């Protein structure tokens, strides 16, 4: 529930890794880094994190997966103009 | 070959009156006019994209005059011009301008500087030449070619190209003339009849520079192929078709961010080809450490190698880092030679001295930087030779052989012995001695020669120790007969002092204080600085006694009563046995193998390729002169010399020009070894100077380049390593791709060789030094493949550190 890392598989030469966030992590660009005793930080990527209406623990938490689509997912929106009448 | 010439029409400085003025001229290679009134250097010419594309849009629709019966410009231009309007190419309202443009005054080269020089014009409707509104874009040639006529045959034809630029005209348009008979003309001044005239008239536009287009179409005439066609051709497609060929033949070069000369020749067989296409249609046709298996190749070699830079070993001398180095250098080999001398003479009961030894150095380092290959080594006394010297002493008062005579003959062995090396090209063995040896024997002679300096300031102070109470009457000559109050303390402040000044200045020349070059100034200067303020500090301590600096009264023999200046081989006093001349051999065998292991070492660490010597060095010529000269000093009583490892080291790091933390170059050069040599002769007349500088000072000065001389060693650098966590490992090959217990495990290797080269030091057995170290040349070559791979072995014994 918390940042965290797990090796899921693993062969001889890499390790498959399952990172987990926070449900109130900040959200924004984040920078990925790697520290190795006897060695110094290395940097293995960037990756952005977002809020997560999917997440139940999430502030964001939208119950319906049609809602979710329609309000976070659609990028092709209605503006409704005119009238009430019309 | 035919003369082709540019003339472009220009407007002048004094008068504001446009005229035409040539701006290149063809004999093949082409010449430019710069704006001094010079012709450039000739050259190949090269044509923009633009001017090609341009020039061929108006050939496709110009105007041909082909075997037209005119013998003048004004006869020229009138047909040229009534053909133009006929081509629907310039309207009759522009007739009149036109042909006031083309006869008018054509200028050249001998006019420029009698006028106030041209400047770009555009013709216009009116007489007065409009400024260009376009961009001006000075040429090409010019920058690159020009800011610094008897090749013409008899029976040659010439042709002349004109452009000009009027704003009054719809498109730009091309004229192409051949006479019937070629005649002379008023335009060129050359006794040169002209066959062919191209104009090129227009406005200005886009992608054109006229410049351009005449020197694409005066190319295209100096062209083989094209002008035979030019010749034969009795319509304009015929023209048309030949330029089409040149185009087809033409190799464009498109822009690239990283040009390289390989990536520029791997094009060769492209231009050949293009070449031989063009003419397949035209009757025309296209017009140091190797071995040679020859006797005395290395040397011949050695010598081309180096000599013809020696021009430049002289003029690259022109500098006060030179001078610095001088300074520095002097005193580095004056204070070994003194030392050396003392303990020759004190050895062989003064046969062999103080003077000998100084008169050998400077003869044979005055020689040597006068015709070495390599001027940047120093030649001098070293330990093993003086180890020589008492051994052979010993065993010449054994059996009762006078020592002097017994060198005569070791030295009349060692020429035979180089003579027979150089003459089969024995100094390519060298290469079989990698960084391994070099930096083993480097890092060896290093620290003996620290441990040395701190073992004489040791002495200083058992000679007079810290004691409560001293004799205050005691006998001061020729040396302290007791001990003397302030006299350590003061050598071991001197030697502290002048140390921690050299390092100061060597950090103050990399720094980032004061003004750059006056840093650099004083930073070269570095040790003479600390040695005169040293030097200063000692001399207004008058009461305190240091040791000086002592060299002989006069240029004499060491030993009035023992020998003269000249040896004579078969005896001085007692007749000479015969069984000893043939058995100096061994012993010349001994000094040999000293002399070539210590000379031939010395300048592969000096020459190696990271520090940045593009002069060469030879390795024949070098050991040839060195052994030579020491043979016949023999001769003369005098002791055979080599080449030192730390003075040459430290001779080529006083030399060395540092970036903006890399080697930037070196000043090689023969200038400043010659000047050490000539002092160190001089140093005898030099005693009211050299008897004010004591001994703690040089010994500080001997402490500075023993740890500088460590700079370049990888074997130091990996120790340090050893001390230094692998997190902060540097970015280099051994250390990145080779595991770091590994480099260890090579680094101890190398520990424990230094330890045992340093252990057989220590015994009298000093002298197999050289063949213990020649033992680690198998160690490299056998031993180490079996516990390192050839990867780890390329990380770590890298001639040019090169990561595999
Ligand atoms: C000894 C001078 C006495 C001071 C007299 C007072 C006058 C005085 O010396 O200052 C003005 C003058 C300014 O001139 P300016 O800035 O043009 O001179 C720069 C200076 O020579 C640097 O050392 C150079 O860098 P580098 O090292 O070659 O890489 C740099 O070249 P670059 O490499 O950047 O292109 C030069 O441009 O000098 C100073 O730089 C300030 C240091 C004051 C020096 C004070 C030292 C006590
Ligand atoms: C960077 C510049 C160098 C820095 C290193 C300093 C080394 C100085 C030499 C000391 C060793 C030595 O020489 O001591 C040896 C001497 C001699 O002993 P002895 O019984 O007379 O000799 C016996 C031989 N006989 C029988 C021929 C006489 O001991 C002394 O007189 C003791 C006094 C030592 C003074 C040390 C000065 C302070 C050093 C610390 C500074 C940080
Ligand atoms: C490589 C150099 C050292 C030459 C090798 C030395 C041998 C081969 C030669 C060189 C000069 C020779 C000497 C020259 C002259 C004489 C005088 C004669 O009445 C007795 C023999 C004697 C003394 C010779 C003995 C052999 C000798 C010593
Ligand atoms: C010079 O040589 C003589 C005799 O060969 C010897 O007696 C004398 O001691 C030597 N001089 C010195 C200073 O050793």
């Amino acid at each position: 529930k918390w940042w965290s890392a797990v090796v899921e598989e693993r062969d001889a030469q890499s390790w498959t890794i399952s990172v987990t966030t926070p449900a109130d992590a900040v959200i924004g660009h984040y920078s990925l880094l790697l520290q190795v005793s006897g060695r110094k930080q290395l940097l293995l990527g960037q990756f952005t994190l977002l809020f997560n209406p999917w997440n139940r623990e999430d502030a964001v938490f939208l119950k319906n997966e049609a809602q979710r689509m329609e309000y976070l997912l659609n990028q092709n929106g209605l503006i409704y103009l005119g009238t009430a009448d019309c | 070959k035919v003369y082709v010439e540019l003339q472009e029409l220009v407007m002048d400085e004094k008068n504001q009156e446009l005229r035409w003025m040539e701006a290149a001229r063809w004999v093949q290679l082409e010449e430019n006019l710069g704006e001094n009134g010079a012709w450039g250097r000739p050259h190949l010419s090269h044509l923009t994209f633009w001017s090609l594309l341009e020039l061929r849009r108006v050939f496709t629709k110009g105007t041909v005059l082909l075997d037209l019966q005119e013998t003048s410009l004004a006869g020229v231009a009138n047909q040229l011009l009534d053909r133009f309007i006929f081509e629907d190419q310039i309207r009759p309202q522009d007739r009149e301008e036109l042909l006031r443009a083309l006869l008018l005054k054509h200028s050249h080269a001998g006019e420029l500087e009698a006028l106030g020089g041209v400047k770009p014009a555009v013709l216009t409707r009116s007489g007065d030449p409009s400024q260009p509104l376009l961009p001006q874009h000075s040429s090409l040639e010019t920058q690159l070619f020009c800011e610094q006529l008897e090749k013409i045959p008899p029976d040659s034809e010439a042709t002349l190209v004109l452009v000009g630029r009027a704003d009054f005209l719809e498109q730009p348009v091309l004229g192409f003339v051949r006479l019937q008979e070629a005649a002379e003309l008023e335009a060129v001044e050359l006794p040169v009849p002209i066959r062919f005239l191209f104009v090129l008239l227009g406005p200005e536009a886009p992608h054109i520079d006229y410049t351009q287009l005449g020197r694409a179409a005066a190319t295209l005439m100096s062209e083989r192929v094209f002008r035979i066609d030019a010749y034969m051709a009795q319509s304009r497609g015929e023209l048309l078709h030949s330029l089409e060929g040149f185009l087809d033949c033409s190799l464009v070069l498109p822009p690239t961010d990283a040009p390289s000369e390989q990536a520029l020749l791997s094009l060769v067989p492209v231009q050949r080809e293009l070449l031989r296409r063009r003419y397949q249609s035209s009757p025309a046709k296209p017009d140091p450490l190797q071995q040679t298996g020859q006797l005395f190749g290395g040397l011949v070699r050695d010598i081309r190698r180096r000599y013809p830079y020696y021009l430049s070993d002289i003029t690259d001398a022109f500098s006060p880092q030179v001078l610095a180095a001088v300074i520095f250098i002097y005193f580095a080999a004056l204070s070994p030679a003194i030392t050396f001398g003392g303990l020759l003479g004190e050895k062989t009961r003064n046969q062999m001295g103080v003077s000998e030894l100084l008169i050998s150095t400077a003869v044979q380092g005055i020689l040597f930087a006068l015709l070495g290959a390599q001027p940047l080594l120093v030649v001098g006394f070293s330990g093993p030779l003086l180890v020589f010297e008492e051994a052979f002493f010993s065993f010449c008062e054994t059996n009762g052989l006078e020592y002097i005579v017994g060198r005569v003959w070791i030295g009349f062995w060692l020429i035979l012995l180089v003579v027979l090396v150089v003459a089969f090209e024995g100094s390519f063995l060298v290469r079989f001695i990698s960084r391994y040896t070099q930096e083993i024997f480097s890092f060896l002679i290093s620290l003996i020669f620290i441990y040395e300096t701190f073992s004489k300031l040791i002495k200083i102070f058992q000679d007079h120790p810290l004691q409560k109470t001293y004799n205050y009457n005691v006998l001061m000559v020729p040396k302290p007969q007791g001990p003397l109050p302030n006299t350590a303390l003061l050598s071991l402040v001197l030697m502290a002092g002048t140390f921690f000044f050299a390092m100061m200045l060597r950090k103050f020349k990399n720094s980032s204080y004061f003004p750059g070059k006056l840093r650099r100034v004083i930073g070269d200067f570095g040790v003479p600085i600390s040695i005169l303020i040293m030097v200063l500090v000692d001399f207004f301590i008058q009461d305190t006694y240091t040791q000086k600096l002592s060299v002989p009264d006069g240029f004499k023999v060491s030993n009035s009563s023992a020998r003269g200046w000249v040896i004579h081989p078969l005896g001085l006093r007692s007749e000479f046995p015969i069984w000893m001349m043939f058995a100096s051999a061994l012993p010349a065998l001994l000094v040999f193998i000293l002399i070539f292991l210590e000379s031939q070492i010395t300048t592969l660490i000096v020459s190696k390729p990271e520090r940045k010597m593009v002069k060469g060095s030879g390795f024949h010529l070098d050991l040839l002169l060195v052994v030579g000269m020491g043979g016949v000093a023999a001769l003369f009583g005098m002791p055979w010399l080599s080449a030192t490892t730390v003075r040459s080291v430290t001779h080529a790091n006083a030399l060395t020009v540092m970036g903006k933390a890399q080697i930037q170059e070196v000043k090689e050069q023969r200038i400043s070894g010659l000047l050490v040599a000539v002092l160190v002769g001089l140093s005898i007349l030099m005693e009211p100077i050299l008897s004010r500088i004591p001994l703690a000072v040089l010994f500080g000065i001997f402490l500075y380049m023993g740890v500088t001389s460590l700079s370049g060693i990888q074997l130091f650098d990996r120790i340090l390593l050893l001390f230094k966590p692998p997190k902060y490992h540097p970015d280099v090959p051994y250390v990145k791709r080779v595991k770091t217990w590994r480099m260890h495990l090579f680094t101890g290797i190398q520990i424990i060789c230094l330890a045992v080269l340093w252990v057989v030091k220590s015994t009298p057995a000093s002298l197999a030094l050289p063949f213990v170290l020649i033992l680690t040349v198998p160690l490299r070559r056998v031993l180490l493949p079996l516990i390192f791979r050839n990867v780890e072995l390329q990380c770590l014994d890298a001639d040019d550190a090169k990561a595999t």
